[PDB]
C-alpha cells in the first residue's frame, strides 16, 4: 500500500477511488510497518522492532 | 525527532517574529471546528474555482454573504481557499466590510509574509547551481518543483516544468502524459462528461483569449510560493489533520445552480431589503422547493434580488471536472548522484479540488455524497471520518481506515512522496500552541 | 428522539428556547439542534455553549482513541473496543 | 417496541427494520451520558418513566 504507484485510468475518479476502496479491503494482509509511530524511543530501539 | 524538540526549535525560530492576536486565533478556531459551515460557500468556491474575473464579477453578493455570516456568530468564512481571501484583501478593502474581519485577514496574510521572510533570512543569497536559486535549494516551499495539493490554473505547472530543466519530469493526467490547457470554456463547449486531458486555465483579466495564443500564467512566481506555504502551514496548523480534500461533480452541481426566484420588480420602485416582504427574495411567498433560495435560507442569510441575478453573468464560464495530477521528479543537484537518478520522487494533487473543514454526516437537508466525493491525497490531509461520504461505505473499510490513511497508488505512495507519516503525527499530536506549531512545522521544511 | 419529528418543530422550538440553557438532558436532541438549529437563528452564545460541549465530547473520544494501539482484533471484534467498555458496542446506554 | 419512522427511507410493514444512525452514534451517546452528565449532576439527576 505504501510503495506502489499507479496511473490514471481515464475516469471521473469516482469509480477509480471506489474500486480502490474495495481493493484496499483485502489488500491488507497484516499490520503495516509504518503505522506505529506513536511508539517512544525505548521500545523502538528495543531489538524486538 | 521528539515532538518537544520540534516545539522548542520552532520557539527559537519564532523568537522575535510576528504572532496573531487572540481575536484572530479564536476566530479561526470557531470557524474550523464548526461543523455547521453552510455548503453553499463550498458551492460558490467551486463554481468560481479561483478566477479573478469571477471574483470581480460578484462583489455585492460576496460582501453581503460574508457580512451576514459574520454578524451572526463572529465566525469568519472562506478560510480554506487560497484564491479568494487575498482577493478580498486586494478588492474588499475600501472599508465596506467590518474592520474586524479585514483586520483578521490582514494579520494572517502578513503573518504568512513574515514566514516567507523568515525562510529568506535563514538562508544565504547568491548561491546558484545548474540554474537553481538558493531559496529553492534550501527549502522545499520555495522550490517550484514541489507543488501545492490543490491547483486550479496550470500556471504552477508552467513554473514547475520551466524550473527544473535537469530533474527529469514526468506528468500523468488520467493515464496519458501531457496537458493541453484550453481556457475560457463556455456553455456551448461545456462537455461535463469530457475524458480528454485538457485543463481549465481561466480568463485573464488583462489580455485576449484567442485560440492559438499560448497559455499565459495568471500570476507571478511567488504567488505559488505563498500558496504552498499557506496550504502546508496554516491549514495543518489549525485543522490538526481533521480536514480533508475531495472532488466535486459539476454534472450534478451546475444544474442545481440555475434555480433563481428573483421577482420581476415593478419599474422605478425601491428594491425590498428586509426578508419580511413577500417581494423580497428570501420571503416564504418566494420560497419554492428545490431551489437556491431554500439553500440560502437553510443558512439563514439575507440576500438581494440583484445579487442573485448576478449569477446569470456568473455562468459565463464553466468548470469542467476535477482530476488527478501526478508529477514525478528527480532529486535536485543538491543530492544528484550516479545512483539516485532513478531514485526519484512522486506526488499527487487535485485539479479543481476543494477542502472542507470538518466531516459531517448527520444532516437531512442535503443527502450524503450529493455534490462531493472524498478524495484526499496527503498523509497530512488524512480524513478517516470523511470516508463515510463514499458510496458503498462499509464497516471494515472504516475501522481499518482509522489506523491507515487511504491514498490510492495512482495518487502517490507515502514512501516515494515528500510529506511522510511522522510529520503528520507531529502536527496531529503536538498540543502546545498554534504560533509555535506554525514555526515548528516551518522549520521542519528544510 | 426522531429527526423526522424534530424537523417539523423549528418555529416553536426556536421561540421556546429563545424565551427561556435548556434541553441538555439527553443525547438524542442536543446534537440534532447543533446539526440543524445551528446557523445563528438563535442568540449566538447558546450555539457556542452547545458547540463547546459537543467538541468536548468528541475530544474525549479522541482521548480514548489515542491511548490504545490499533490493529489487534480477535473473534471478529475491533481493536479499540478491547480497551474500554465505553468504546464497546456490547454495552448499552441507560 | 417502536423504532420511530425513518426519515430517508420507505415505510413498509414487512420491510426490515433499519438503524437510524452510524456506529459513532453509540459511542458518542455513551460518552455523553456516562461522563459529562454525572459530572454535572453528582448523582442528583434521576431516570424514570412516563
Amino acid at each position: 500500500f505504501g510503495v506502489y504507484v499507479a496511473e490514471g485510468t481515464e475516469d471521473t475518479l469516482d469509480v477509480q477511488m471506489g474500486r480502490f476502496m474495495e481493493t484496499w479491503a483485502d489488500m491488507m494482509p497484516h499490520h503495516p510497518h509504518w503505522v506505529n509511530e506513536h511508539l517512544t524511543i525505548l521500545q523502538f530501539i528495543a531489538p524486538s522492532n | 525527532c521528539p515532538i518537544s524538540f520540534r516545539d522548542c526549535r520552532g520557539t527559537q525560530l519564532g523568537l522575535g517574529r510576528h504572532t496573531m492576536t487572540p481575536a484572530t486565533i479564536k476566530a479561526v478556531k470557531d470557524t474550523f471546528e464548526d461543523r455547521a459551515y453552510p455548503t453553499i460557500f463550498y458551492m460558490l468556491e467551486a463554481v468560481i474555482h479561483g478566477n479573478e474575473r469571477n471574483f470581480c464579477a460578484l462583489l455585492r453578493l460576496l460582501t453581503q454573504c460574508i457580512r451576514g455570516y459574520w454578524e451572526q456568530s463572529h465566525r469568519v468564512a472562506f478560510v480554506n481557499n487560497f484564491h479568494m481571501l487575498m482577493y478580498i484583501t486586494t478588492y474588499l478593502g475600501n472599508g465596506e466590510l467590518p474592520e474586524v474581519c479585514i483586520n483578521i485577514y490582514r494579520d494572517l496574510l502578513q503573518h504568512v509574509r513574515a514566514l516567507r521572510q523568515t525562510i529568506t533570512d535563514f538562508t544565504i543569497q547568491g548561491e546558484g547551481h545548474n540554474g537553481e536559486t538558493s531559496e529553492a535549494l534550501n527549502n522545499i516551499l520555495t522550490d517550484d518543483t514541489f507543488i501545492a495539493p490543490i491547483l486550479w490554473d496550470c500556471d504552477a505547472l508552467i513554473y514547475r516544468d520551466e524550473a527544473a530543466r535537469d530533474r527529469l519530469p514526468a506528468i500523468r493526467v488520467s493515464g496519458r502524459n501531457g496537458y493541453q490547457a484550453l481556457h475560457f470554456v463556455d456553455m456551448a463547449g461545456h462537455n461535463f462528461q469530457r475524458r480528454d486531458n485538457v485543463l481549465i486555465h481561466g480568463r485573464p483579466v488583462r489580455g485576449d483569449t484567442g485560440q492559438a495564443i499560448p497559455i499565459t500564467p495568471h500570476h507571478d512566481r511567488e504567488w505559488g510560493i505563498l500558496s504552498k506555504i499557506y496550504y502546508y502551514i496554516v491549514i495543518p496548523a489549525f485543522s490538526r489533520g481533521s480536514c480533508c480534500t475531495m472532488g466535486v461533480r459539476y454534472d450534478r452541481l451546475y444544474p442545481a445552480l440555475q434555480a433563481v426566484i428573483v421577482p420581476e420588480i415593478p419599474a422605478d420602485e425601491e428594491a425590498p431589503t428586509t426578508p419580511e416582504d413577500p417581494r423580497h427574495p428570501l420571503h416564504a411567498h418566494q420560497l419554492v422547493p428545490n431551489s437556491l433560495n431554500v439553500y440560502f435560507h437553510n443558512a439563514h442569510l439575507t440576500v438581494d434580488g440583484d445579487a442573485l441575478l448576478t449569477l446569470q453573468e456568473l455562468m459565463g464560464d464553466m468548470a469542467e471536472r476535477t482530476t488527478a495530477i501526478l508529477v514525478s521528479s528527480a532529486p535536485d543537484a543538491g543530492a544528484a548522484t550516479a545512483t539516485t537518478r532513478n531514485m526519484r520522487i512522486y506526488d499527487g494533487a487535485l485539479y479543481h479540488g476543494l477542502i472542507m473543514m470538518a466531516y459531517q454526516a448527520y444532516d437531512e437537508t442535503i443527502a450524503t455524497g450529493t455534490f462531493f466525493y472524498p478524495v484526499p491525497v496527503n498523509p497530512l490531509f488524512a480524513c478517516p471520518e470523511h470516508l463515510a461520504s463514499l458510496r458503498g461505505m462499509t464497516n471494515a473499510r472504516r475501522v481499518l481506515a482509522k489506523m491507515v490513511p487511504p491514498i490510492p497508488p495512482f495518487l502517490g505512495a507515502n514512501h516515494h512522496a515528500t510529506i511522510r507519516q511522522p510529520v503528520a503525527y507531529h502536527v496531529t499530536h503536538s498540543k502546545s500552541d498554534f504560533n509555535t506549531l506554525t514555526y515548528s512545522l516551518l522549520g521542519g521544511y528544510f
